[PDB]
Formats: structure tokens, C-alpha cells, sequence
């Protein structure tokens, strides 16, 4: 096994490239879907750099990414947005004010949820090292969605990232009581992100089904899995 | 490229 410092540095270097996109209901959804597809390509590359991921069975790798992709997109959005109250920084040159959610049916509720969760991370003063850990924990199925060598390996990988998160928190020097509460709050926020993801995917599928936006390629493949 | 091709690439 790697040390926790070694694991966190591995997560840092795995970070994906940033993407650039390029309103009506159609044009906002077109931008957002084009963005997601671009990010998804890079997400797969990112997952492959997480220690142990490519040692899992191909089926587990597929099922993990199918399960978490929207959560991973969303936590990245929250991190990009953390220091800008009332704004969602989807990408450079796609910075949306809360009120621009009025452009798309049903999207404002989702924006408000994403902004509220971002605000909780801001209040917690989420650290760089914590962000890295929690994004990897999401991929490695800290939610425990039902998907033996591969399952045993996955448990080991998830435990390793959790250990690294505990280590990061321990470096803050706050009381053991406060360290435990912080970990609880972070895990409960990840559970909340899962719920927002479920809502977001339902909304995307609705926009597809109503022919508000076409969905192609990798995003289509990941959406079809839901 | 599809999910599988991206994973196997
Ligand atoms: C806004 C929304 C949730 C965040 C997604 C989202 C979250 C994070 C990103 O980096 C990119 C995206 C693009 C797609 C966004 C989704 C489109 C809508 O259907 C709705 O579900």
C-alpha cells in the first residue's frame, strides 16, 4: 500500500484537464449536455489513474462509472463554485447565475440544490486534499450501491482513500470530537450529492424524452444506463 | 469512443 501522503499526491496528478463549452431552453441544455459529454471522456481517464481501479474486473469498472458519473461531475462543479456565492461555474465561459435557471423547465430546483450543497462545503472550508479524497470515494462506491477477488480489492481501495481522508482531517489539529463530526458531515454531504444526481439524471432523461435536447455518444451511453 | 473502449484504451 501507499502512504496517505502518497495516495493524495496520486489523486492530485490524476486530475482531469479542464474543458471549455464554446440562452433559450434548447441552447442552455445543448451547452450543458455538450459539457457533460466532454467531461465524461476525461472522467474515464481520471478513474484509470486512481490506484487499483484498473485492477478491478472490467465489469466493476463499468458499473462503478455508470453509478457515480453524475455525482463526480457535480462535486467538481461544487468545487469550482465554492468561492463564488450564487454562481455555478460549470466551465470557463459557462458561469451561470442562479436566476438563469429560469431558462429551463425544472432546472432551477436543481441549481438551488447544487448551490446549497456548494454553500455547505464553503462553510466547512473544504480543503484541496479533502476534495481529492471525497471525489475518489464517490467513484469507489462509498455510497455502497450494489454492483470475489474484485469486490475484495474494491473494499481495500475504498478503505485506503477513507484512511487518507481521516489522515487529512487529523492534520487540521482540531479535537478528535470535531474530526469525527467533520467526517460525518462530509459523508452525509456525499449522500446528499447522490440524491441530487438522481434528480439531475431524471431531469436530463426528461429533456431527452421531450426532444428538448439531443443526447449523443458517451453521455447517451451513461444516461441509457440509468 | 465508447465507455468500454475508453476503459480498455
Ligand atoms: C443541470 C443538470 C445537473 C448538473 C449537470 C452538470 C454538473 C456538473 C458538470 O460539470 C456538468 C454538468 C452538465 C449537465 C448538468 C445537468 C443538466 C440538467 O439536466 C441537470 O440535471
Amino acid at each position: 500500500t501507499l502512504s496517505p501522503e502518497q495516495l493524495v499526491l496520486t489523486l492530485l496528478e490524476a486530475e482531469p484537464p479542464n474543458v471549455l463549452v464554446s440562452f433559450t431552453e434548447a441552447s442552455m441544455m445543448m451547452s450543458l449536455t455538450k459539457l457533460a459529454d466532454k467531461e465524461l471522456v476525461h472522467m474515464i481517464g481520471w478513474a484509470k489513474k486512481i490506484p487499483g481501479f484498473v485492477e478491478l474486473s472490467l465489469l466493476d469498472q463499468v458499473r462503478l462509472l455508470e453509478s457515480c458519473w453524475m455525482e463526480v461531475l457535480m462535486v467538481g462543479l461544487m468545487w469550482r463554485s465554492i468561492d463564488h456565492p450564487g454562481k455555478l461555474i460549470f466551465a470557463p465561459d459557462l458561469v451561470l447565475d442562479r436566476d438563469e435557471g429560469k431558462c429551463v423547465e425544472g432546472i432551477l430546483e436543481i441549481f438551488d440544490m447544487l448551490l446549497a450543497t456548494t454553500s455547505r462545503f464553503r462553510e466547512l472550508k473544504l480543503q484541496h486534499k479533502e476534495y481529492l479524497c471525497v471525489k475518489a470515494m464517490i467513484l469507489l462506491n462509498s455510497s455502497m450501491y450494489p454492483l470475489a477477488e474484485s469486490s475484495r480489492k474494491l473494499t481495500h481501495l475504498l478503505n485506503a482513500v477513507t484512511d487518507a481522508l481521516v489522515w487529512v482531517i487529523a492534520k487540521s489539529g482540531i479535537s478528535s470530537q470535531q474530526q469525527s463530526v467533520r467526517l460525518a458531515n462530509l459523508l452525509m454531504l456525499l449522500s446528499h450529492v447522490r440524491h441530487i444526481s438522481n434528480k439531475g439524471m431524471e431531469h436530463l432523461l426528461s429533456m431527452k424524452c421531450k426532444n428538448v435536447v439531443p443526447v449523443y455518444d458517451l453521455l447517451l451511453e451513461m444516461l441509457n444506463a440509468h | 469512443q465508447s465507455l468500454i473502449n475508453l476503459l480498455a484504451d
